C-alpha cells in the first residue's frame, strides 16, 4: 500500500499482501486465479490475526496449523481426538449435516479431514 | 582600430566580459512554473 510508487513498478504478492496490510484489490490484481483468489482472502481472514509479523504469515499461508478456533486448518488429520472415524461432511452417513459442504464450501472440506 | 582581429602578428587584443567583471544582477523571470510530465501521458492508472 505505502510506497506511493509501487502501481509502476512490477508487484509480489509478498511485497504487497504480505510484508504490508494490501488491498484486495492489487490481491484481486496479483491473483485472478479466483479460487486462489478466495484461498489467499480465507489466509488473509484467518491470518488476521498472523498479519505480524512476516514469517507468521508464511507459516499461515502453509496453513498446517489452525487459528484460533480452526477456520484456516488444511492438513491431512482425518481422525477425532479419541481414534473415531470422521464421518463425510458431505454425506449424510450417518448424520445429516445442517452445517456442510454446501453450508460452508469455503473451508476446502476434504474427504473427511 | 584594436577591436578587429589581425591573423599575421596575432594581433588579438585580450579583454575581459564586461559583465563579469561587475555583476548586474536582476533575478531571474519565473512567474510559470515549468512542470515535467511523464513518458506515456498518464502515470498512476487503475483498471475498469
Ligand atoms: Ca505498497
Ligand atoms: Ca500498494
Ligand atoms: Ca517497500
Ligand atoms: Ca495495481
Ligand atoms: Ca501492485
Ligand atoms: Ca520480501
Amino acid at each position: 500500500a505505502n510506497t506511493f510508487l509501487e502501481e509502476v513498478r512490477k508487484g509480489n504478492l509478498e511485497r504487497e499482501c504480505v510484508e504490508e496490510t494490501c488491498s484486495y484489490e492489487e490481491a484481486f490484481e496479483a491473483l485472478e486465479s479466483s479460487t486462489a483468489t478466495d484461498v489467499f482472502w480465507a489466509k488473509y481472514t484467518a491470518c488476521e490475526t498472523a498479519r505480524t509479523p512476516r514469517d507468521k504469515l508464511a507459516a499461515c499461508l502453509e496453513g498446517n496449523c489452525a487459528e484460533g478456533l480452526g477456520t484456516n486448518y488444511r492438513g491431512h488429520v482425518n481422525i477425532t481426538r479419541s481414534g473415531i472415524e470422521c464421518q463425510l461432511w458431505r454425506s449424510r452417513y450417518p448424520h445429516k449435516p445442517e452445517i456442510n459442504s454446501t453450508t460452508h464450501p469455503g473451508a476446502d472440506l476434504q474427504e473427511n479431514f | 582600430d584594436r577591436t578587429r582581429y589581425f591573423s599575421m602578428w596575432n594581433q588579438a587584443v585580450d579583454s575581459y566580459d564586461p559583465d563579469v567583471r561587475i555583476i548586474e544582477n536582476h533575478g531571474t523571470e519565473d512567474e510559470l512554473p515549468n512542470y515535467c510530465f511523464p513518458l506515456g501521458g498518464i502515470g498512476i492508472t487503475d483498471t475498469f
